[PDB]
C-alpha cells in the first residue's frame, strides 16, 4: 500500500474564518512559537548527560573491547598454537610461532596482535576451541605512542591475568548463547 | 572632550589587545601555513577576480531609500510647526511616491536576483 | 527441577499497542481573537 | 619568591587555559565520526569540558582523524594540519588512523596516520566506543597537564 | 573620576559577554537535553576566561595573501564601536549625553559593517570574500526597515534623544502602541548582529567561517566579543524604546535593576531563538524586509505621522 505526505491538499475552500486564521498565522508567527515552546520544555527536562568519568555508561557481557589471553584454573595456558584465531582475523592482525614446550605440550613463542589492524570483530574469541583469546570488556586502553598498541605474548597474558574475575563471569554468563 | 576620550580608551584598549596578542605568543611561520584556506586544496585562482553581483538593482534602490530615509528623518521637528497641513500632506505625498517606486520595482522585478 | 526451552520471546497476548501516527495537536485562539486584542491594545496605547 | 616557582605556577596557568578550552576540527572521514557525534551528545556533553567543534583550521587546536586515510587525502589533512596554529595537537581515532586497520594491506590506504601527521595519543577501536575518546580526550588534557614549557626557557 | 566611570561601564560589559558566551552555551545545552560547561570551574564560570587565555596566548597568523593593514584595523574597529555604542544609554544616566544619540547608534552600527568587509577583502580567500558580500546584501536588506521604525517611534517621543524615551514611558511603555514595530525591530536587530537565523555572515555550513575564516585566536577573540556585546547592546536599545523601566528621580537603581532583568529576558531570548530555528538563505532576508517589512513600515509611518494629530499629541521639544 502507499500514502500521500503532501497531496492531501484538496479543491480550495475559503471563508472569512479561514482567511483571517491564516493571517494570524503569518503575521503573528504562530507555527515558530511552537518550536520555541518545545525548545522551552527541552529546558525543563533532565538532561540525559552522565557524569563520566565517575558513572559510566552502560554495557552488555558480550561487549568486545581489549584482547586477553586466559589460562586453566591450574595456571596453564589454555592456548594450543591451533592457528583458527590468525587464520580467520579478517584484518590479518594477529600472527603466532609454535614450539613444543619443554614439557612436550603444544604452546606458543610468539602471539601477537597489532591492535592497529584488529577491526574487533570477535571471530578469534569464537574460533578459539578452548575460550583462551578473548576480547575483554576494556575499552581505556589509549596510548601516546603506536608502539604501545603491538600487544605481545606477555601483555595479552597480563591482561588476562588482570581482568579474569571480570572476564570469566561475563563467558558464564553469554557462554549458554552459543 | 569626554566622547573623545572615551573613544580614545576604547582604540588603546583595542590596539593592547592586539599587540600582546601578536608579541606574547610563540610562532612558528611557513609558507603551508601562511598560505590560504579553500577547505584542504590549493586555490585555483585568486580571490581578487570579479565576484558577480546578483541584486546591484536592489543596492542602487537602496541608495535613494536611504535619501528618502534622510528626509523624512526631520518630522520629530517638522511636527513642531504651526503648517500642520503642509506638513501632513508633504510626509504622505513622500512615503506614497517612494511606495509607489517599490511596487513599480516589484512588479518590474527588480527586486528578484539575476541567476 | 528441570529445565525448558528458554528464549527471548514475546509475552502471552502480545505487548502492548504501540502509537506511531502523527500527533501535532491543535491549540492557540481564534485568529479575531488575537487581532481583537492587537487593536485594542494599539488603541488603549494611543489614548 | 623564587621565579622558578613563579614559572611552575605560570605553566600551570597556560596549560590549564589549553588543556580547559581544546576548540576540535570538523574533520571526519569514515565511521569514526559518528562516534565524535554520539560524543558531542547529550550522555557525553563534549561543551560541559570546554570541547567545541570550530570548522575552520585557523581557530581548531587539535584534529581528530575520525576514519579512514586515503593517499587522495593525505595531502588535504596535512596541509590542514599545517594551517592549524601552534600549539596544535593531534588524535588517531581508530584503527584506520592509527595503522591503516581494516585496510592496511590495500594500494589507497596510508598504513598510519602517522606517516603524514605527528601523533599524540591514539585510540584504538573500529569504532572506539565514545566514552573511550572521551578518555582519549582526557589522556590529551593531562599530557597538556604535563608540558612544562616556561620551566624549560628558564633552565636554558 | 571620569575615567573611573569609564571603567565602571567598560569592564562589567566585557564581563556581561564572557558571561553571556556562558549563558548561551548552558541554555542551549538545556535546550538540547545536555549539560554544558560544569568542569572547568563551579558550573562553568572559567570556561570564558579559560577561552579568551588560550586564543591571546596561541600563534596568530600574517598569511601571505592577505592585506595586513585592514586585516588588523577591522577587529580594532569592531571592538571599539562595540563598546562605545554603550557610552550614550541612559541606565537611567548615560556618561555622554547626546541629543542624537539615536542617530550616533545608527551610524555607529552601520560603521561596524566595514569591520566585516574590510577583513573579508583583506584575508584574501573566497569563502571570506562571500562572508562579506553577504554582510553587504544583510545590510542594505534590514537598514532602510530600522531607521523608519525608528523614526515613527519617535515620532511620539518627540526627538532623537534617548533620555526623552524615560518621560514618554513615564506611565506606560510604547510596545502597547508600537507592536508591530517593536516586532519588526527585534527581527532587525537580530539580523544587525548576523544572528541566528540570521547567522549567513559566518555561516558554517555554507562558508566554514565566512571573514573569519582566515583569522585567528586574538582578532578573532575580538570579533566575537564584539558580536556578543552588540547583542546586549540591541537588547538594551529595545528594553529603553518599548519597554519602559520604572523612573522615579530618587530611585534610579530601580531602573537599572529592570533594565538589567528585561536586557537579560530579550538576550535570553536571542539564544532561544539561536536553538530553535534553521537558517535563512541570504536571498530570502532582502525578500523579507522588501516584501513584508518595508510596506507595513511606510503605512505605519504614515499613521504614526497622522496620529499625534487627529489625536492632539504631537510631542514637546524639550
Ligand atoms: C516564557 C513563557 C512564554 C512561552 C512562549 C513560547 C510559546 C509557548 C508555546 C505556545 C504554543 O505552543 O503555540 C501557541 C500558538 C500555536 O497555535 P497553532 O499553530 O497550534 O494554531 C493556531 C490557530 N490559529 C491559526 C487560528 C491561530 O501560537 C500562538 O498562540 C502565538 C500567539 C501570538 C504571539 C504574538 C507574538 C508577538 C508578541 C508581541 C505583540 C504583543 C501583543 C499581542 C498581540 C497578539
Ligand atoms: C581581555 C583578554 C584577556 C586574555 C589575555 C590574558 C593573557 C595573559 C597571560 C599571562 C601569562 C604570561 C605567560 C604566557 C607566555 C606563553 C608564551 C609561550 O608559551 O611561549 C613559550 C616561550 C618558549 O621559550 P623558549 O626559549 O623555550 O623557546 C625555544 C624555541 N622553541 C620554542 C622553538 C623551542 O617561553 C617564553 O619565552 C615566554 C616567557 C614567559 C614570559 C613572557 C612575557
Ligand atoms: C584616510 C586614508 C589615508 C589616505 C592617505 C594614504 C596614507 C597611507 C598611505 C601609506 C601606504 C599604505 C598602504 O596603502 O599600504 C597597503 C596596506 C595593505 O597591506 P600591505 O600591502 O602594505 O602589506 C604589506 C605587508 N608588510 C607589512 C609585511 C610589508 O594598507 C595600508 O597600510 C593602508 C590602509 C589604509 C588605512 C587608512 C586608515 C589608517 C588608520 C590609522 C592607523
Ligand atoms: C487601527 C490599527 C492602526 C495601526 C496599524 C497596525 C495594525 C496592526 C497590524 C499588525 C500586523 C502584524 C505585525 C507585523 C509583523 C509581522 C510581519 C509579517 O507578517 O511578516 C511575515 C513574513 C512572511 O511570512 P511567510 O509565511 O513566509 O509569508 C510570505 C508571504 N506569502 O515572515 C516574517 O516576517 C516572520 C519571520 C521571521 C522569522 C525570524 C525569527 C522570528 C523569531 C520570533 C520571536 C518572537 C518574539 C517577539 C519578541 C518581541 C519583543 C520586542
Ligand atoms: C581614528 C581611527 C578610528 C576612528 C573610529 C573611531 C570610532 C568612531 C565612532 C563613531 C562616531 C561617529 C559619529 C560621530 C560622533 C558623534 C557626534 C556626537 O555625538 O555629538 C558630538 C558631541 C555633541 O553632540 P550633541 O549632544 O548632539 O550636541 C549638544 C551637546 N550639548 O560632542 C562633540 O562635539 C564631540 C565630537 C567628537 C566625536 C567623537 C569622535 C572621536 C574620534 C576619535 C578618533
Ligand atoms: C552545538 S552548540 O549549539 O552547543 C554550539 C553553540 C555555540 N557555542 C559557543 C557559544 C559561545 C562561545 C563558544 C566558545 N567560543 C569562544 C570564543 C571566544 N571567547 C572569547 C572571550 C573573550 C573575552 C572574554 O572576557 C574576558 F576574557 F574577561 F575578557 C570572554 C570570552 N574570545 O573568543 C570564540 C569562539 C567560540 O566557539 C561556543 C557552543 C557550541
Ligand atoms: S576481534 Fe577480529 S580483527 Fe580483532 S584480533 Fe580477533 S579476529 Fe582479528
Ligand atoms: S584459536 Fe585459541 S588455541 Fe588456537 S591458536 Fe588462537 S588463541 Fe591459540
Ligand atoms: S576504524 Fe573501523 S569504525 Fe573507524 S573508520 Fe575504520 S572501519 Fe570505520
Amino acid at each position: 500500500t502507499y500514502k500521500y505526505v503532501n497531496k492531501k491538499e484538496q479543491e480550495s475552500e475559503v471563508d472569512m474564518k479561514s482567511a483571517t486564521d491564516n493571517a494570524a498565522r503569518i503575521l503573528m508567527w504562530t507555527e515558530l512559537i511552537r518550536g520555541l515552546g518545545m525548545t522551552l520544555s527541552y529546558l525543563f527536562r533532565e538532561p540525559a548527560t552522565i557524569n563520566y568519568p565517575f558513572e559510566k555508561g552502560p554495557l552488555s557481557p558480550r561487549f568486545r573491547g581489549e584482547h586477553a589471553l586466559r589460562r586453566y584454573p591450574s595456571g596453564e595456558e589454555r592456548c594450543i598454537a591451533c592457528k583458527l584465531c590468525e587464520a580467520i582475523c579478517p584484518a590479518q592482525a594477529i600472527t603466532i610461532e609454535a614450539e613444543p614446550r619443554a614439557d612436550g605440550s603444544r604452546r606458543t613463542t610468539r602471539y601477537d596482535i597489532d591492535m592497529t589492524k584488529c577491526i574487533y570483530c570477535g571471530f578469534c574469541q569464537e574460533a578459539c576451541p578452548v575460550d583462551a583469546i578473548v576480547e575483554g570488556p576494556n575499552f581505556e586502553f589509549s596510548t601516546e605512542t603506536h608502539e604501545e598498541l603491538l600487544y605481545n605474548k606477555e601483555k595479552l597474558l597480563n591482561n588476562g591475568d588482570k581482568w579474569e574475575a571480570e572476564i570469566a563471569a561475563n563467558i558464564q554468563a553469554d557462554y549458554l548463547y552459543r | 572632550m569626554n566622547l573623545y576620550t572615551v573613544i580614545f580608551i576604547n582604540i588603546l584598549l583595542s590596539l593592547t589587545l592586539i599587540l600582546v596578542a601578536f608579541w606574547l605568543p610563540q610562532m612558528n611561520l611557513y609558507s603551508e601555513k601562511a598560505n590560504p584556506y579553500e577547505c584542504g586544496f590549493d586555490p585555483t585562482s585568486s580571490a581578487r577576480l570579479p565576484f558577480s553581483m546578483k541584486f546591484f538593482l536592489v543596492a542602487i534602490t537602496f541608495l535613494l531609500f536611504d535619501l528618502e530615509i534622510a528626509l523624512l528623518l526631520p518630522l520629530p521637528w517638522a511636527i513642531q510647526t504651526i503648517k500642520t497641513s503642509t506638513m501632513m500632506i508633504m510626509a504622505f505625498i513622500l512615503v506614497t511616491i517612494l511606495s509607489l517606486g517599490l511596487a513599480y520595482e516589484w512588479t518590474q522585478k527588480g527586486l528578484e536576483w539575476t541567476e | 527441577a528441570a529445565s525448558k526451552v528458554k528464549q527471548d520471546m514475546p509475552p502471552p497476548g502480545g505487548y502492548g499497542p504501540i502509537d506511531y501516527k502523527r500527533n501535532l495537536p491543535r491549540r492557540g485562539l481564534s485568529g479575531y481573537s488575537m487581532f481583537a486584542v492587537g487593536i485594542g491594545a494599539l488603541i488603549f496605547g494611543y489614548w | 619568591s623564587r621565579a622558578e616557582y613563579v614559572v611552575t605556577k605560570l605553566d600551570d596557568l597556560i596549560n590549564w587555559a589549553r588543556r580547559s578550552s581544546l576548540w576540535p576540527m570538523t574533520f571526519g572521514l569514515a565511521c569514526c565520526a559518528v562516534e565524535m557525534m554520539h560524543m558531542a551528545a547529550p550522555r557525553y556533553d563534549m561543551d560541559r569540558f570546554g570541547v567545541v567543534f570550530r570548522a575552520s583550521p585557523r581557530q581548531a587546536d587539535v584534529m581528530i582523524v575520525a576514519g579512514t586515510l586515503t593517499n587522495k587525502m593525505a595531502p588535504a589533512l596535512r596541509k590542514v594540519y599545517d594551517q592549524m596554529p601552534e600549539p596544535r595537537y593531534v588524535v588517531s581515532m581508530g584503527s584506520c588512523a592509527n595503522g591503516g586497520g581494516y585496510y592496511h594491506y590495500s594500494y589507497s590506504v596510508v598504513r598510519g596516520c602517522d606517516r603524514i601527521v605527528p601523533v599524540d595519543i591514539y585510540v584504538p577501536g573500529c569504532p572506539p566506543t565514545a566514552e573511550a575518546l572521551l578518555y582519549g580526550i582526557l589522556q590529551l588534557q593531562r599530557k597538556i597537564k604535563r608540558e612544562q614549557k616556561l620551566k624549560i626557557w628558564y633552565r636554558r | 573620576m571620569f575615567f573611573i566611570n569609564i571603567l565602571t561601564l567598560l569592564v562589567p560589559i566585557l564581563i556581561a559577554m564572557a558571561f553571556l558566551t556562558l549563558v548561551e552555551r548552558k541554555i542551549l545545552g538545556y535546550m538540547q537535553l545536555r549539560k554544558g560547561p560544569n568542569i572547568v570551574g563551579p558550573y562553568g564560570i572559567l570556561q570564558p576566561f579559560a577561552d579568551a587565555m588560550k586564543l591571546f596566548m596561541k600563534e596568530p597568523m600574517r598569511p601571505l595573501t592577505t592585506s595586513m593593514s585592514l586585516f588588523i584595523i577591522a577587529p580594532t574597529l569592531s571592538l571599539t564601536l562595540a563598546l562605545s555604542l554603550w557610552v550614550p544609554l541612559p541606565m537611567p544616566h548615560p556618561l555622554i549625553n547626546l541629543n542624537l544619540g539615536i542617530l550616533f547608534i545608527l551610524a555607529t552600527s552601520s560603521l561596524s559593517v566595514y569591520s566585516i568587509l574590510w577583513s573579508g577583502w583583506a584575508s584574501n580567500s573566497k569563502y571570506s570574500l562571500f562572508g562579506a558580500l553577504r554582510a553587504v546584501a544583510q545590510t542594505i536588506s534590514y537598514e532602510v526597515t530600522m531607521a523608519i521604525i525608528l523614526l515613527s517611534v519617535l515620532l511620539m517621543n518627540g526627538s532623537y534623544s534617548l533620555q526623552t524615551l524615560i518621560t514618554t514611558q513615564e506611565h506606560m511603555w510604547l510596545l502597547l502602541p508600537a507592536w508591530p514595530m517593536a516586532m519588526m525591530w527585534f527581527i532587525s536587530t537580530l539580523a544587525e548582529t548576523n544572528r541566528a537565523p540570521f547567522d549567513l555572515t559566518e555561516g558554517e555550513s555554507e562558508l566554514v567561517s565566512g571573514f573569519n575564516v582566515e583569522y585567528a585566536a586574538g582578532p578573532f577573540a575580538l570579533f566575537f566579543m564584539a558580536e556578543y556585546t552588540n547583542i546586549i547592546l540591541m537588547n538594551a536599545l529595545t528594553t529603553i524604546i518599548f519597554l519602559g523601566p520604572l523612573y522615579y528621580i530618587n530611585l534610579p537603581e530601580l531602573y537599572s535593576t529592570n533594565f538589567m532583568m528585561e536586557a537579560l529576558l530579550l538576550s535570553s531570548t536571542f539564544l532561544w531563538i539561536r536553538a530553535s530555528y534553521p537558517r535563512f538563505r541570504y536571498d530570502q532576508l532582502m525578500h523579507l524586509l522588501w516584501k513584508n517589512f518595508l510596506p507595513l513600515t511606510l503605512a505605519l509611518c504614515m499613521w504614526h505621522i497622522s496620529l499625534p494629530i487627529f489625536t492632539a499629541g504631537v510631542p514637546p521639544y524639550m
